[PDB]
RNA sequence: AAGACGAUCGAACUCGGUCGUUUAGAGGAAGUAAAAGUCGUAACAAGGUUUCCGUAGGUGAACCUGCGGAAGGAUCAUUA
RNA sequence: UAUCAACUUUCGAUGGUAGGUCCGUCGCCUACCAUGGUGACCACGGGUGACGGGGAAUCAGGGUUCGAUUCCGGAGAGGGAGCCUGAGAAACGGCUACCACAUCCAAGGAAGGCAGCAGGCGCGCAAAUUACCCAUUUCCGACACGGAGAGGUAGUGACGAAAAAUAACAAUUUGGAAUGAGUGCAUCCCAAACCCAUGGGCGAGGACCCAUUGGAGGGCAAGUCUGGUGCCAGCAGCCGCGGUAAUUCCAGCUCCAAUAGCGUAUGCUAACGUUGCUGCAGUUAAAAAGCUCGUAGUUGGAUCUCUUUACUUUGAAAAAAUUAGAGUGUUCAAGGCAGGGCCCCCCAUUGAAUACCCCAGCUAGGAAUAAUGGAAUAGGACCCCGGGGCCAUGAUCGAGAGGGACGGCCGGGGGCAUUCGUAUUGCGCCGCUAGAGGUGAAAUUCUUGGACCGGCGCAAGACGGACCGGAGCGAAAGCGUUUGCCAAGAACGUUUUCAUUAAUCAAGAACGAAAGUCGGAGGUUCGAAGACGAUCAGAUACCGUCGUAGUUCCGACCGUAAACGAUGCCGACCCGCGAUCCGGCGGCGUUUGACCCGCCGGGCAGCGUUGCGGGAAACCACGAGUCUCUGGGCUCCGGGGGGAGUAUGGUUGCAAAGCUGAAACUUAAAGGAAUUGACGGAAGGGCACCACCAGGAGUG
């Protein structure tokens, strides 16, 4: 079930059996590079960057053909952020509410929606802390968080 | 013991209902657990339609009717005649009385 | 959310036996489960089970000769040597003539005879009767 | 009624502690 | 459900550990209370001197005048009520004199149609009561 | 050797602080066990004002009432 | 034991340097420096009817309880403190003081420590002889010799344990026949004596040389036996027995588990799966926190020949006694570790063993399970010879786990601002009239100062009907007039993205209906309180008029509800059908998305079968199923009913009160579900001139 909510939803991806690409895909390893370079560049989150290549160029799984997935290409070229994307839209969401409470004070279920936003991004750090992808002195400040947006 | 399997109202899914105001008591009864009854009747009873008939100055005139929406608590309900107390296995039977 | 495979599959197993079921799916898949399933089938009380080879957790569906009375697992897997080994059989088992206790002990999956003789023991997995 | 039982015996608790204050 | 985890003995044991509290048998056993409150102190007799002979009224639906004794222990100086077991052993009790008295039947609890009397004279004046009821030391 | 300065260990005593523990107390207010004596009928059948919860106020007394609940209700149901 | 949460150092608390000190190490102490050490994995503090252990009792297993007590170790010698001597004592059957207690004095002084052996007092429910001797066992010294209340022996002893009388063989009551217990001599025994044991002798027929103790209603084996006692006296652990035919009590006989033991009281064990790790319960019987967040703790998706841990096996170690237990006819047995047989050999220079000894540490394997870990800016593994070469050169995923993006949405989700609808109430004008309000009835009250009623209006404050449903949304409380603004959310869609980042969660926190509380506004209606009108024997109520607080809004509190699905969260598995809600998918058609037929995924529910299960049953597929065939993970919580959610302590609050939370004492039931009767001032149906209708007689 969800982490933070009711509800034992089943909605995600299913990899076939197939650990191959398609004949009819005429992107070469390194063409599909490129369009994430040039998309990368252009400030588009990496879980935008397969979503433009699956809707209009065709791409199944780029880690059938390459030996690694967007992640591991983007960081050995230096083109993606040191924060993942996922926790930067869980700050993202977190200003929006404190901004929202500031306006808006009697609003109790975005005050409880707060607590639920600020504790996946403290799980999530738990576990960037341990896995040496932030620094330890890292630490997510409800004040200064508004400019990370 | 748990007489009846909704608790006598039709509250599934929710925590809480608007209350309303009863008709001939005036008890505030939950939305769910009122007594609904939607009386239509004649403005004129049909012992007197034929006096209002011959006395309208028009050829063909339908009287309209009184359209009204009673709610009941269960301890008017049953003094009313409304409803009755059935039997076990009868209170099962959700189909309006013909 | 499943603290355990081992479980799960037994208790797939279990209920589909007394449903009166030919065939049972287990959805995950797991080298404990496939040689747990082998000490059932070595002594008679499965079929012939097929492992759903994909490239994930695994699925397995087992061939049920209903000759099974009930299959389970002992959670946590308690440490058992060869001196308590007794103390299992009489709370696990129906009788002292059929029944066995699945252990793992050093030499892989067993049941409680075969680790007996080899004078061996180990983590209890389950039992089956 | 066991409601009148909490009524009468938050009724004596409060006179227990006025009791009990004017010994301060 | 019951935690089984392989490294739960400290939560099982903790858990019992303050349940126990919750049984009546084993709360009255492990307390200062029901020991100091126990006019004998954890003991299974106790003398006593005989204060006063009173005959409490059995309850409904019986109707009997038992007859029992105010006695003050000896050993703490309290004072209890001794139940005079046989029949027309009341007589046979001496005014201000040592009563070796014990236990009646239930530990702390009041036998039978007897209100609140919890306790029964065994010997009188250093010799046994059963011996005054079958005519033997005469005293 | 007696004896003395100083150091050190330190019993013990006279006053305090604190903790544990054991007890007196005028008087006040409860609980339980008696007889159930008086008063009224609160509840149990529509208990004759449906019961009950939380909360508040009020009332010889059970209780009454408001507000929001709950059915453990006397309704599993009331018609285009 | 948390009603002990932080603790330790202005005198060492932690560590650093040097030194002192002691046999020696060390904050053991001194001095200079650091601000440390311990702690929810329970420190610290408190309590203990706490000496620890070997062990004891009870136990199917798991356990529970006990261990002052003869062995080992420690501690102490009235309470402490400080010493002498000696190799070894902070010794007390050695000293020096003080404290407590106490003895002899000639009143100057002196001398005291039985928690050594006997004994006394006291204390108590509770526990022996001022007994005999160094022989065994051994110990101490100058030692063959001497010393030992250590010890040995005996007395007392129904702690307890092992053997074992009160007949037997006969007859239809009498014959002997067999034997001690007891009672009197030798011997043996013993260091002497003593209990025995043995040799003969003296020794039982109501073999009077005699067995009682609780019982005889049930539980629970045994009498409607006999007589009186008559809700009195009593019996009874429990339920219950007596109110003039008591199977219970007050007695006899008889009978019964009995038995040299047997009752009683109390502790404790099993009974008790009523403490549940094995192994209990939490819908209605005692019970899931109102709801969600959240660390520690606990448990964690699949994926590797079929770096170090945890785990299993082996051996030494893991005192003796005890226990288990091999061996041995102490006449047997409890026990003992000792002996049957052939004239100095013979269980082959008669014994003889072993297991267990948890945990931890130690010793030798295995590599399943579960962690951990070697290469990603390669300071990479190897070979070269600090430059190259070399490797298959180093990243498993894509969970019927989750986060987030993204698309179309969807919904009473929430905040705020507007629009509208009346109605109630208040006021003005216009119009006609005397009652009107209200009630079962009445009255209060409003009324020719025009009430009530009808129209045109006006103003203020609540509320947001019918649509609205067993439909949606939210963690819950809760949420439905229009429009606008604001930032969320499930489900679904996905060959997107991230890649185990989890689940449950003491401590901690958000929210939390209503009432209440503090501070403003507004107060229509309702309406605690309150007045008054009615009813009654009495209403301090229901009913009626009126109305404060309150109800409405604004902020800070309060954190309580039958906050209920009286049902924790997550996950798997386990029936069917028809509907319904959102999204997706593919199919005749109708209609410019609507409707139709399905399907996949969750959501609220329903019906049917539960007679594939569960339950005491009612009832349960939002399982309350997969539970003696008992173990998926985790949190909270219950232990007969009362006392009592009381007292006290801590703590929160403005207060009311919230959280935490007892005990004494009392009690044999309380309670759950279901059933049959009765009853209802419940409903339905039916019946009779002892009911009426229609009348006719007569009574009053
Ligand atoms: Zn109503």
């Amino acid at each position: 079930g969800r982490m933070h909510a009711p509800g034992k939803g089943l909605s995600q991806s299913a990899l076939p059996y197939r650990r191959s690409v398609p004949t009819w895909l005429k992107l070469t390893s390194d063409d599909v590079k490129e369009q994430i370079f040039k998309l990368a560049k252009k400030g588009l989150t990496p879980s935008q960057i397969g979503v433009i290549l699956r809707d209009s160029h065709g791409v199944a799984q780029v880690r059938f053909v390459t030996g690694n997935k967007i992640l591991r290409i983007l960081k050995s070229k230096g083109l993606a952020p040191d924060l993942p994307e996922d926790l930067y839209h869980l700050i993202k969401k977190a200003v929006a509410v404190r901004k929202h409470l500031e306006r808006n004070r009697k609003d109790k279920d975005a005050k409880f929606r707060l607590i639920l936003v600020e504790s996946r991004i403290h799980r999530l750090a738990r576990y960037y802390k341990t896995r040496r992808v932030l620094a330890p002195n890292w630490k997510y400040e409800s004040s200064t968080a508004s400019a990370l947006v | 013991t748990k007489k009846r399997r909704n608790n006598g109202r039709a509250k599934k899914g929710r925590g809480h209902v608007q209350p309303i105001r009863c008709t001939n008591c005036a008890r505030c009864v939950p939305k769910d657990k009122a007594i609904k009854k939607f009386v239509i009747r004649n403005i004129v009873e049909a012992a007197a339609v034929r006096d209002i008939s011959e006395a309208s100055v028009f050829d063909s005139y339908v009287l309209p009717k009184l359209y009204v929406k009673l709610h009941y608590c269960v301890s008017c309900a049953i003094h009313s005649k409304v409803v009755r107390n059935r039997s076990r296995e009868a209170r099962k039977d959700r189909t309006p009385p013909p | 959310v499943r603290m355990n495979v081992l479980a799960d599959a037994l208790k797939s197993i279990n209920n589909a036996e007394k449903r009166g079921k030919r065939q049972v799916l287990l959805r995950p898949c797991s080298k404990v489960i496939v040689r747990f399933l082998t000490v059932m089938m070595k002594h008679g009380y499965i079929g012939e089970f097929e492992i759903i080879d994909d490239h994930r957790a695994g699925k397995i569906v087992v061939n049920l000769t209903g000759r099974l009375n009930k299959c389970g697992v002992i959670s946590p897997r308690f440490d058992v040597q060869l001196k308590d080994l007794e103390k299992w059989q009489n709370n696990l088992l129906p009788s002292r003539q059929f029944g066995f206790i699945v252990l793992t002990t050093s030499a892989g999956i067993m049941d409680h005879e075969e680790a007996r003789r080899k004078h061996t023991g180990g983590k209890i997995l389950g039992f089956f009767f | 009624r066991a409601k009148w039982r909490k009524k009468r015996m938050r009724r004596l608790k409060r006179k227990r502690r006025k009791m009990r204050q004017r010994s301060k | 459900g019951k935690c089984r985890g392989l490294r739960t003995a400290r939560k099982l044991r903790n858990h019992r550990r303050e349940q126990k509290w919750h049984d009546k048998q084993y709360k009255k056993a492990h307390l200062g209370t029901a020991l100091k409150a126990n006019p004998f102190g954890g003991a299974s007799h106790a003398k006593g001197i005989v204060l006063e002979k009173v005959g409490v009224e059995a309850k409904q639906p019986n109707s009997a005048i038992r007859k029992c004794v105010r006695v003050q222990l000896i050993k703490n100086g309290k004072k209890i009520t001794a139940f005079v077991p046989n029949d027309g052993c009341l007589n046979f009790i001496e005014e201000n004199d040592e009563v070796l008295v014990a236990g009646f039947g239930r530990k702390g609890h009041a036998v039978g149609d007897i209100p609140g009397v919890r306790f029964k004279v065994v010997k009188v004046a250093n010799v046994s009561l059963l011996a005054l009821y079958k005519g033997k030391k005469e005293r």
